[PDB]
């Protein structure tokens, strides 16, 4: 039913998007509103196949009436196959607005919960008291940053026409897109080389470590080059090169 | 809800962001910059402010003999902030621009569906109910090509905007790390003048 | 020792704890290889570039099998089954489709190259500021108080190892802003006043090391009736 | 439309990457500390109003 005030001469009704939303019945003069039927997307939540084969299904932005623990309404949609608990853990699989899913032994099942921001702490602030440390620790952390990527070149004639003279003659009419493509690819390759050149070529001198490896008790054997192996890389560099493989 | 267009909610709600901001404020108020590099250490606020003045080249007795004046000036400056934000008409145009651009792009994408692209009609149902298979493909192909082109343009524009959004987010993260969790000596990085806190 | 002096700790702290620091550094270095090996997705950033490049190349190659509304997707079949006058109609659609695919590939490559350049610039800045010197920027060369860094090379990337100093084993103490003596106020030169419960000392910033209050580590600079919370006690000469 | 190819896979991949990046931006910006600190009930800080 519609609460739209149609003057005695309109028949249809449109909106900003210019789509039909109201119509009058020819037999009986009465205004009726039209709404699109429910539609949405389906997402599958699952742990690794090595762990288990159980899955959960999320209908995005859908009320659960339209579609045991298959009923649980979230702001992201309707969730089927997961059980909700009062408890809070670190997020494992994001779902929606503060809702996460996990595979827990509870036996083993899939549960949904509200994510936890961290552990609550309260420092006893006072205006005549202080806290002073008495000991220290040395920590080592790692960071990884990409530098460059692969350089590729493309030929128009072989890719599009191969060895067909007629195809090349037909393509010649279009213009000079291939010049722009070649310029872009060449610029990309030159930039890729320049990235590494800027990152790694910082010093102009090649310094060498002394033969005697004594530095007041500090071990640097894990990061210094290994002369025994041919490529002269540190063990950490060996592990890094072995882990990254196509 | 449009034709195949959906909007997804963010992972973090506004309440969680407010809780994060409150935790950061409490930490920087009660512990200074100690909690940003390890365990939080208690310290009285006037002593922390004296240390911060010592960090810019002013002795502690300057603060300890002018505490009330500094407190009053800080209170007045804080009080003026709400009026300054409210009175300015375009103070928050940067945040409104994102919403305006997203709405405009979505509206253009929706409105592009009414084009004919050199066909008899822009409605598939009319073509299906008025014709037969053999002559419908000719009309359908132009619509398909036009809609594909529109989708590609929309995706390219979205990627271009997302790049700049990521750059702005990285800058904001760096500013939060360097101006809130510590005292910065970089000129004009955390305000104008000699930085104290944020 | 100079690097510790750069973060606000005196040299005698190192010179009296050299063996412990060396052992801690050795253990932390040793744990790095195990930490890198055990983590499944430690190097996903470097694998993403290779995956994206391979996927783009595979898509570009696979796009060659489309007909684009033609009789066939092979030029040789069209040439060996037809004649010039009716071959151009079939050839044009293939030409247009392949040109569109090439343009899309080039645009995607440019978009990726921009982000790659940004990452390379960030890496160059980090190498300049964390390896060739000591940085005071918070959370720029690790978490904590930065000491030094080591670079390593990896396929299509760089790895930085940051060494940092972290305080631990804190303790309660009672403090005062100034010390009153003979009607004169006293402020610490560097450090803070501290009290164990019955006596007053002066200590440094990040390491508990009490010292006898003396005129050699304090300055008067003012009177006793202005500071709020002043505590009066003897000062020796 | 099935004859044209697999443009929609690329479109979906791009949109999903954009959404994941949007979430990661907020995660990086706001999730700096791992502890939830609380202010003391008595709001006195030497005369400063917060
Ligand atoms: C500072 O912390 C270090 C690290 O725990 C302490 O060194 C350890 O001390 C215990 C106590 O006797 C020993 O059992 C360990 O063998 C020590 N470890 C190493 C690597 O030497 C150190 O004692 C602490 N200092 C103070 C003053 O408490
Ligand atoms: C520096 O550390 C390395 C790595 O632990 C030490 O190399 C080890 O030395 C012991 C004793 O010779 C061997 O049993 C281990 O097999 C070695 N490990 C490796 C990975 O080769 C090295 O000895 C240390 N340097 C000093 C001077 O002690
Ligand atoms: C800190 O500042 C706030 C804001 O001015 C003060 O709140 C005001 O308090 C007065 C006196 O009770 C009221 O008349 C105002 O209406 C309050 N303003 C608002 C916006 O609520 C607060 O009192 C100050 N704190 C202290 C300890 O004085
Ligand atoms: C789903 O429909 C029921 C039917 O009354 C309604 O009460 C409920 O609010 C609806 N849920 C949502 C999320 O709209
Ligand atoms: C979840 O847990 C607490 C525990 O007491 C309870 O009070 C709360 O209302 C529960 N929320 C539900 C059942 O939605
Ligand atoms: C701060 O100092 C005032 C003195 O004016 C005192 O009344 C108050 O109790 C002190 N704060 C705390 C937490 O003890
Ligand atoms: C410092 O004092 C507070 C308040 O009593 C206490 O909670 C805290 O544990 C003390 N610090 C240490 C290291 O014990
Ligand atoms: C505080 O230090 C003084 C100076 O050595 C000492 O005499 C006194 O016993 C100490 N008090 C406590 C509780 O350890
Ligand atoms: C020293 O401090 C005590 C306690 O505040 C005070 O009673 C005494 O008068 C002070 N000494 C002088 C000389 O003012």
């Amino acid at each position: 039913e519609s609460n739209k005030k149609f003057l005695p001469f309109q028949q249809f009704g449109r909106d900003i998007a210019d789509t039909t939303d109201a119509v009058r019945d020819p037999q009986t003069l009465e205004i009726l509103d039209i709404t699109p039927c429910s539609f949405g997307g389906v997402s599958v939540i699952t742990p690794g196949t090595n762990t288990s084969n159980q899955v959960a299904v999320l209908y995005q932005g859908v009320n659960c009436t339209e579609v045991g623990s298959n009923v649980f309404q979230t702001r992201a949609g309707c969730l089927i196959g997961a059980e909700y608990v009062n408890n809070s853990y670190e997020c494992d699989i994001p779902i929606g607005a503060g809702i996460c899913a996990s595979y827990q032994t509870q036996s083993q099942s899939i549960i949904a919960y509200t994510m936890s921001l961290g552990a609550e702490n309260s420092v006893a602030y006072s205006n005549n008291s202080i806290a002073i440390p008495t000991n220290f620790t040395i920590s080592v952390t790692t960071e990884i940053l990409p530098v460059s990527m692969t350089k590729t070149s493309v030929d128009c004639t072989m890719y599009i026409c191969g060895d067909s003279t007629e195809c090349s003659n037909l393509l010649l009419q279009y213009g000079s897109f291939c010049t722009q493509l070649k310029r872009a690819l060449t610029g990309i390759a030159v930039e890729q080389d320049k990235n590494t050149q800027e990152v790694f070529a910082q010093v102009k001198q090649i310094y060498k470590t002394p033969p005697i490896k004594y530095f007041g008790g500090f071990n640097f054997s894990q990061i210094l080059p290994d002369p025994s192996k041919p490529s002269k890389r540190s063990p950490i560099e060996d592990l890094l090169f072995n882990k990254v493989t196509l | 809800k449009f034709n195949g267009l959906t909007v997804l909610p963010p992972l973090l709600t506004d309440e969680m962001i407010a809780q994060y901001t409150s935790a950061l404020l409490a930490g920087t108020i009660t512990s200074g910059w100690t909690f940003g590099a390890g365990p939080a250490l208690q310290i009285p606020f006037p002593m922390q402010m004296a240390y911060r003045f010592n960090g810019i080249g002013v002795t502690q007795n300057v603060l300890y003999e002018n505490q009330k004046l500094i407190a009053n000036q800080f209170n007045s400056a804080i009080g003026k902030i709400q009026d300054s934000l409210s009175s300015t008409p375009s103070a928050l145009g940067k945040l409104q621009d994102v919403v305006n651009h997203n709405a405009q792009a979505l509206n253009t994408l929706v409105k592009q569906l009414s084009s004919k692209f050199g066909a008899i009609s822009s409605v598939l149902n009319d073509i299906l109910s008025r014709l037969d298979p053999p002559e419908a493909e000719v009309q359908i192909d132009r619509l398909i090509t036009g809609r594909l082109q529109s989708l590609q343009t929309y995706v390219t524009q979205q990627l271009i905007r997302a790049a700049e959004i990521r750059a702005s987010a990285n800058l904001a993260a760096t500013k939060m790390s360097e101006c809130v969790l510590g005292q910065s000596k970089r000129v004009d990085f955390c305000g104008k003048g000699y930085h104290l806190m944020s | 020792a100079y690097r510790f002096n750069g973060i606000g700790v005196t040299q005698n702290v190192l010179y009296e704890n050299q063996k412990l620091i060396a052992n801690q550094f050795n253990s932390a270095i040793g744990k790095i290889q195990d930490s890198l090996s055990s983590t499944p997705s430690a190097l996903g950033k470097l694998q993403d570039v290779v995956n994206h490049n391979a996927q783009a190349l595979n898509t570009l190659v696979k796009q060659l099998s489309s007909k684009f509304g033609a009789i066939s997707s092979v030029l040789n079949d069209i040439l060996s089954r037809l004649d010039p006058p009716e071959a151009e109609v079939q050839i044009d659609r293939l030409i247009t489709g392949r040109l569109q695919s090439l343009q899309t590939y080039v645009t995607q490559q440019l978009i990726r190259a921009a982000e790659i350049r940004a990452s390379a610039n960030l890496a160059a800045t980090k190498m300049s500021e964390c390896v060739l010197g000591q940085s005071k920027r918070v959370d720029f060369c690790g978490k904590g108080y930065h000491l030094m860094s080591f670079p390593q090379s990896a396929p299509h990337g760089v790895v930085f190892l940051h060494v940092t100093y972290v305080p631990a084993q804190e303790k309660n103490f009672t403090t005062a802003p100034a010390i009153c003596h003979d009607g004169k106020a006293h402020f610490p030169r560097e450090g803070v006043f501290v009290s164990n419960g019955t006596h007053w000392f002066v200590t440094q910033r990040n390491f508990y090391e009490p010292q006898i209050i003396t005129t050699d580590n304090t300055f008067v600079s003012g009177n006793c009736d202005v500071v709020i919370g002043i505590v009066n006690n003897t000062v020796y000469d």
